[PDB]
């Protein structure tokens, strides 16, 4: 099989994959902004008076504290599996460098020469 | 660290119009909280496919 | 020459010295581990000449110098001449020294101890190398050829090592050194060319006969066919061109220098031939190791150019192994030259850069520091 | 054809203008603009690589199709790029592990024939009962009937 | 990960470590209960090689490890090893992180304290388990027997528990701990095939002759007539092949081992055997208990498995029996992996949803609540 068959499959199949995760940004972006409205749901202050507004306040305040303790545990997940990733990482170049490490070079063309 | 983190608005002492800005001033950190939520979540599951290619590569070359 | 301080490998044995940096797959050249000196009177003057000659000025001027190997069985016996070999090694030849560049050295696992604590000293107080390592012999082979376990036959020129490695570790219990080597079966190749009327006992003769072995003579899979035909038959016989012009015409010789490899009691040793030898070493290391052994003979040093030796050995192990085992064989073109290159890829790997004896390590603790730095 | 243009698209511009510079010692001027086979050992080496007689013959040897004893600029590239792989850029691997995320559908760590049809038909080009197979036994080096994260790495090294 | 936030199990014995989800029908992996240490020297460089091997990877790499067991006859005595096979385990094989997961882990109540309480402890401190819950072998094994009542054998490789249960209540003043076990039946093998001319003392050898016991071993419902022809004629031997490539040749040693079961002093220990130390567990219940007990005697973990064991035990209990009734054993497929069949079903129940220790109650009270809540 001539080399622009070979190529051209390889090189579209990247394509779609690169059209493909572009939607899932794109995806990501438009579920974010539906969780946003759902979990952080807006303020009814217009219209209130101090009492009203007071208990605005201290709800606000019961909130950006949860987010915060539920953002902290998701942060640590997100960065253990980062740890576990260069772990992972390490291991598996070890491993392949035993195939190739120690014979792949440029060499013996001085050995003609001289 | 969460108490550091976490936002406190006035509250007991303020007026109408006070109230009214500082429940704003919550409310948009909240939001952006909640942002942050939703994309480390994202990152986490995107993170848990790597880690599970890995686990994977390490038997391979084994 | 170079444009970095790569390190410099050598591999010094009682027949070639293999020499060159680290990072190339071959030495850059070799260097016969000799220094030569005139045995006969000067009559003119204005002529040059040395007071000692060196690697190939000892070859090229031989026809009136006495040839001495300054290393024995692996251990230098005099290391004035190895300074000497050394230094045109590195100044005159490769174009690289220790003064500049780090320097790894090849040894066997059991060869005197005192004999790695001299060359220390000698690369660090004459050379002045900024650091040292001394590898196994064993280790490099397994680089080289792609491996982290097999028995590695060394082939030496004065000794064959013999050592099981399993995973990237010794296996040391089951090491079977054996005082059979190259330079043996060159002895008993003159010892049975004088026989058919070509003696050779000076040092002109002597470097011949080694050449008639390395251009002439095999192992062959099955001695005693090959000898029933060679014994009886011109058409197995080789003429090979001495200096003079004159010709040596060799038979069955051709393959009963070799065959020492297998019968070390052609030259009065008490021995069952490397095959045995490589077999006790597999045999001694727990069963779980074994299969993994038998997969991995792994062939390195000098001799192994010998034709047939590949299929010699595996045979012979085949049948002292159990069967339904499969014993194979790794015999790779870098033979002879395979412990040097795994010097190479040794003194380069990332993993040895911390490996290293520096010369600072090396003044605080002096030269007996190689005995626990290295191994 | 394609591989040609491919070739091209993959030079940068720092190298490309080098290219043909360096190819253009092939026409000796005032002839008929021909562009030997026998210069390419020594454009070889004029680029930056550093071959030896083999492997000059052999880029000699991989080129000439026709018969015609001459190599074209775009031909040229294709013929470099399998000697010396300047490719342009060649991307990483963060960017080829969330495209391999994109094609592993099940997140099963390798794309398997299903996949790789279904994201290749998906762009429009017409897959034949012989494609996918020859994309997955290039990228498949152990012969495991698929191609993984690692083999998909050095599978799409240098496309875009 | 999983559809529900589903308890994992693990069933860790002396002999080996079974795991997978509640819910499932199987463990989706078992490993060897071992922690491998290397026992020789690393020679080559950049080699990998970890300080410890566990599960799988410690029999995979054992060619040079020393194996140890971290558990000793049902208790663990080396949690750090046991930390080890879990996160291997939950990481590796399950692929499920225990921090979302509830944990279920199973040992005899016999098991002198320290068993549950590190059990317990590991798993809310070092992997975080948001619950944990530590049952007990006897209920396991009925619920995946398909009994509420019964007398169960569990003869696996540490200690047989023989725990009689009626209605799903324990009769705890019946329960015989005995010091007869799977491990027990592989130190006599190896010693008798030493006899035979087949040593057997290191770590690879045991390993082997516990393979050797599983695969050609059996009871036999008459061992006297078995062993008098066993004993007089080669026919009656199995071949088994050593890693090596060597046979062995097993003949009455084959059923010699497992018979020890039933014959306790072949191995030095003062003991009736399985046989009747069932027998009175049944005798030591109610006068109206015993009867259900004698027609539900019921098999679990290890050994249960030898080729003419159900019927050997049901003769024997017959036998020491009264007649008119009726003896009986049940010995389903779930056989060894029984209580870890058990786990699933138990986890899994909605009258056990109560009996989680969770991680707030854990922390509160400390690793001594194993005592409090789970028995
Ligand atoms: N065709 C051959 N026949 C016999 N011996 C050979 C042949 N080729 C190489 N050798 C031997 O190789 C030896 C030199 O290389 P080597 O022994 O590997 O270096 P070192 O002795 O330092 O380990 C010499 O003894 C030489 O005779
Ligand atoms: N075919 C067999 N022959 C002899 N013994 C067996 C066989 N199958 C299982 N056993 C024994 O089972 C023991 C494992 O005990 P096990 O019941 O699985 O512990 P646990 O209940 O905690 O999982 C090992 O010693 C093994 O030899």
């Amino acid at each position: 099989i001539s080399a622009s068959r070979k190529l051209q499959l390889k090189t579209l199949l990247l394509q779609i994959a690169k059209q493909e995760l572009e939607r899932e940004a794109e995806e990501r972006r438009g579920e974010k902004g539906r969780a946003l409205s759902t979990r952080c749901q807006p303020l009814e202050l217009a219209g209130l008076g101090f009492a009203e507004l007071q208990d605005l306040c201290r709800q606000l305040h019961a909130r950006v504290d949860k987010v915060d303790e539920e953002r902290y545990d998701i942060e640590a997940k997100v960065t253990k599996n980062i740890t576990e990733i260069a772990d992972l990482t390490q291991k598996i170049f070890d491993l392949r460098g035993k195939f190739k490490r120690p014979t792949l070079r440029r060499v013996r063309i001085s050995a003609d020469a001289m | 660290i969460l108490a550091e983190r976490r936002k406190v608005l006035a509250i007991d002492h303020l007026n109408e119009d006070q109230l009214r800005e500082k429940a704003k001033e919550l409310w948009q950190s909240i939001y952006n909280l909640e942002a942050e939520k939703f994309d480390l979540q994202e990152k986490f599951k995107q993170q848990k496919y790597e880690i599970n290619v890995l686990r994977n590569r390490i038997n391979d070359n084994q | 020459d170079e444009d970095e301080t790569t390190a410099l490998v050598c591999d010094n044995g009682s027949g070639l010295v293999k020499a060159g940096f680290a990072g190339d797959d071959a030495p850059r050249a070799v260097f016969p581990s000799i220094v030569g000196r005139p045995r006969h009177q000067g009559v003119m003057v204005g002529m040059g000449q040395k007071d000692s000659y060196v690697g190939d000025e000892a070859q090229s001027k031989r026809g009136i110098l006495t040839l001495k190997y300054p290393i024995e069985h692996g251990i230098i016996t005099n290391w004035d001449d190895m300074e000497k070999i050394w230094h045109h090694t590195f100044y005159n030849e490769l174009r690289v020294a220790p003064e500049e560049h780090p320097t790894l050295l090849t040894e066997a696992p059991l060869n005197p101890k005192a004999n790695r604590e001299k060359m220390t000293q000698i690369m660090f107080e004459t050379f002045n190398v900024p650091a040292m390592y001394v590898a196994i012999q064993a280790v490099l082979s397994l680089y080289a050829s792609g491996r982290t376990t097999g028995i590695v036959l060394d082939s030496g020129d004065g000794v064959t090592h013999n050592v099981p490695i399993y995973e990237g570790y010794a296996l040391p219990h089951a090491i079977m050194r054996l005082d059979l080597a190259g330079r043996d079966l060159t002895d008993y190749l003159m010892k049975i060319l004088t026989e058919r009327g070509y003696s050779f006992v000076t040092t002109a003769e002597r470097e011949i006969v080694r050449d008639i072995k390395e251009k002439l003579c095999y192992v062959a899979l099955d001695f005693e066919n090959e000898m029933a035909t060679a014994a009886s038959s011109s058409s197995l016989e080789k003429s090979y061109e001495l200096p003079d012009g004159q010709v040596i015409t060799i038979g069955n010789e051709r393959f009963r220098c070799p065959e020492t490899l297998f019968q070390p009691s052609f030259i009065g040793m008490e021995s069952a031939g490397i095959h045995e030898t490589t077999y006790n070493s597999i045999m001694k290391c727990d069963i779980d190791i074994r299969k993994d052994l038998y997969a991995n003979n792994v062939m390195s040093g000098g001799t192994t150019m010998y034709p047939g030796i590949a299929d010699r050995m595996q045979k012979e192990i085949t049948a002292l192994a159990p069967s339904t085992m499969k014993i194979k064989i790794i015999a790779p073109p870098e033979r002879k030259y395979s412990v040097w290159i795994g010097g190479s890829i040794l003194a380069s790997l990332s993993t040895f850069q911390q490996m290293w004896i520096t010369k600072q390590e090396y003044d605080e603790a002096g030269p007996s520091i190689v005995h626990r730095k290295c191994f | 054809d394609d591989i040609y243009k491919a070739a091209v698209e993959q030079l940068t511009e720092e190298q490309k203008n080098e290219f043909k510079a360096a190819f253009d010692i092939f026409v000796l001027g005032a002839e008929d603009g021909c562009i030997s086979t026998k210069e390419l050992g020594k454009v070889m080496r004029m680029l930056g690589q550093n071959p030896t007689p083999e492997e000059l013959q052999e880029m000699i040897d991989e080129v000439d199709e026709d018969g015609s004893g001459t190599v074209d600029f775009d031909e040229f590239l294709v013929m470099m790029v399998r000697c010396m792989k300047d490719d342009s850029k060649g991307k990483s691997e963060e960017e080829l592990s969330d495209l391999f995320r994109m094609f592993d559908k099940n997140a099963d760590g390798y794309i398997d024939l299903d996949e790789l049809k279904i994201m290749l038909q998906a762009t429009g080009e017409t897959i034949t009962e012989d494609d996918i197979e020859e994309l997955m036994k290039d990228g498949d080096k152990n012969n495991d009937g698929r191609i993984d994260y690692d083999e998909f790495l050095e599978f799409m090294k240098g496309v875009e």
